[PDB]
């Protein structure tokens, strides 16, 4: 009402300043893109197990991609890093997070309590204790308020899609929350009702097809390629009811962009 | 920052975390409040707190200076206030407070949490005594501890939430959404509390708050909140008191106080003013920003 528009504002601000960096994992000697992938499926997984929110699932990979922005990490810490992150994540967005023996648990005791609250301290100095990150679910919920009419089957793709871009790094991390949701948004109402990126969001995010159209063109791919990734939580996990089932639909062949 | 810098002057206070220390930087003479946290890991209201008081620089929002760590304590060092608003109260017991303070902090409040809003965080524990005022006739709003970052729209939020005199019906009837109007409820209160020294709605359980609420705005019916018949704490025996004259509610208030008033308590919280309408309001045409008229 008479906040949306300060509030988007104000996350297309903070965005830019809490963006990991693209470049990093360039950087990290002993970790790779696919393990990463891994990482970020196995937190999906434990989102479902502890039936957590999409946005506490967004928030800590947020955090991991920080982090690895400025710590390297051995591949046999990494784990250790996602799960004080999803730690993190749930205590800022939970109303009830899993407690933290809770989290030893499904490591499947690879760490103790004490190394889950050690990395939970390190991981708060690292981002500083900032943890109010904007993602691309943020983005996704103020869009859907411009559908014409509300469908749901459009907003569970839309996040859908939002969730696989977390996945893969490279192409990913380039891209900015808003641009990634714009992109899912837009792909979600082509493939359910045949629509496009509506004009009332030119006006509001100032992006048009065109400036969405080099994301859109990766996510185009993702989509189509989901079946055959090494990664599948995602699609399991929008098998279910309570996302309309949309992990069945069919990705269109082409988008005429 | 660091602790050997601090030197510890007096309790000043109790939240969680604990005590709440008054403390002067010995190097730049700067005085601060300590707050400190025994280290489930670290606190979910600590993290909360910390990180939405980064974002949230504003001259009437209290200041985090710094965040000190240890491995078995953390503390946060905020600017220092010297009352809260409460005992600001108390200590105006017979003067009562001059209108034209009531009307700068009214003001203040307003501007704290218009900012609050416009940065997507609900306060959510706005009463007297976490509102913080200086001898130079500022008020800002404090213990961020109950805070958190809301989306657009809303999801389902914690359901505990508000300290009862200050809780809006929309909590109490067990809405599955609340939003921003929360706190201008609270706030809509607390003017009252500004005015006649005593709370509006003192109730002792949930089911007193909303009679008493009842008896002083009229049982809402479908008419003046489209809903609230079918809101799932809403029961077909509640009483359906008349609304009284709303003068009475307040009675030194005039024509404009009065409809400000009647604005930030508005049952719908879709009618509710915002806290950013509300400081256009006429009833702050004249408003100044005097000193407090008593010593702190
Ligand atoms: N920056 C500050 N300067 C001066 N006093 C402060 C400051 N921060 C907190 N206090 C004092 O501490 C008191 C309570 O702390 P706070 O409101 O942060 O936590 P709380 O959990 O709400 O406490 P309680 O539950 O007892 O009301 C306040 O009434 C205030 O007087
Ligand atoms: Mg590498």
């Amino acid at each position: 009402p008479d906040y949306h528009e300060d509030i988007h504002t104000y996350l297309r601000e903070m965005e830019v300043k809490c963006k990991p960096k693209v470049g990093y994992m360039k950087k990290q000697p002993d970790i790779t893109n696919s393990m990463r992938a891994i990482l970020v499926d196995w937190l999906v997984e434990v989102g479902e197990e502890y039936k957590l929110q999409n946005e506490t699932l967004h928030l800590a990979v947020n955090y991991i991609d920080r982090f690895l922005s400025s710590m390297s990490v051995l591949r046999g810490k990494l784990q250790l890093v996602g799960t004080a992150a999803m730690l993190l994540a749930s205590k800022f967005e939970e109303i009830y997070p899993p407690e933290v023996a809770e989290f030893v648990y499904i490591t499947d005791d690879t760490y103790t309590k004490k190394q889950v609250l050690r990395m939970e301290h390190l991981v708060l100095k690292v981002l500083t204790f900032d943890l109010a990150a904007p993602t691309v679910n943020q983005f996704l919920t103020q869009y859907f308020l411009h559908q014409q009419p509300a469908n749901c089957k459009v907003e569970s793709l839309a996040m859908f899609l939002g969730e696989l871009s977390l996945i893969d790094a490279d192409p990913y991390l380039k891209y900015l929350p808003s641009v990634i949701a714009g992109a899912a948004f837009h792909l979600a109402l082509y493939t359910v009702t045949g629509q496009s990126w509506p004009e009332s969001l030119i006006r509001k995010t100032g992006y048009t097809l065109e400036s969405l159209k080099p994301c859109l063109m990766d996510l185009h791919q993702t989509y189509l390629k989901a079946p055959q990734h090494a990664q599948q939580s995602i699609r399991e996990k929008y098998k279910n009811s309570k996302y309309h089932g949309v992990s069945l639909l069919n990705p269109p062949e082409t988008l005429n962009l | 920052g660091s602790m050997e810098n601090f030197q510890k002057v007096e309790k000043i206070g109790e939240g969680t975390y604990g005590v709440v220390y008054k403390a002067r930087n010995k190097l730049t003479g700067e005085v601060v409040a300590l707050k400190k946290i025994r280290l489930e890991g670290v606190p979910s209201t600590a993290i909360r707190e910390i990180s939405l008081l980064k974002e949230l620089n504003h001259p009437n929002i209290v200041k985090l200076l710094d965040v000190i760590h240890t491995e078995n304590k953390l503390y946060l060092v905020f600017e220092f206030l010297s009352m809260d608003l409460k005992d600001f109260m108390d200590a105006s017991a017979l003067t009562g407070i001059p209108l034209p303070l009531i009307k700068s902090y009214l003001f203040q409040l307003l501007q704290g949490l218009a900012f609050c809003h416009s940065h997507r965080v609900l306060h959510r524990d706005l009463k007297p005594q976490n509102l913080l005022i200086n001898t130079e006739g500022a008020i800002k709003l404090a213990d961020f501890g109950l805070a958190r970052a809301f989306g657009v729209p809303v999801r389902t939020y914690t359901h505990e939430v508000v300290t009862l005199w200050y809780r809006a019906p929309e909590i109490l009837l067990g809405c599955k959404y609340y939003s921003t109007a929360v706190d201008i409820w609270s706030l809509g209160c607390i003017f009252a509390e500004m005015v006649t020294r005593r709370a509006l709605f003192p109730g002792d359980s949930e089911i007193d708050q909303l009679f008493r609420i009842f008896r002083t705005l009229g049982t809402p019916d479908e008419v003046v909140w489209p809903g609230v018949t079918s809101m799932p704490d809403y029961k077909p025996s509640f009483p359906k008191w008349a609304r009284q004259d709303f003068s009475k509610v307040v009675p030194p208030l005039d024509e404009d106080g009065r409809s400000l008033l009647s604005q930030m308590l508005h049952y719908d919280p879709n009618k509710r003013i915002s806290a950013k309408a509300a400081l256009a309001h006429p009833f702050f045409q004249d408003v100044t920003k005097p000193v407090p008229h008593l010593r702190l």
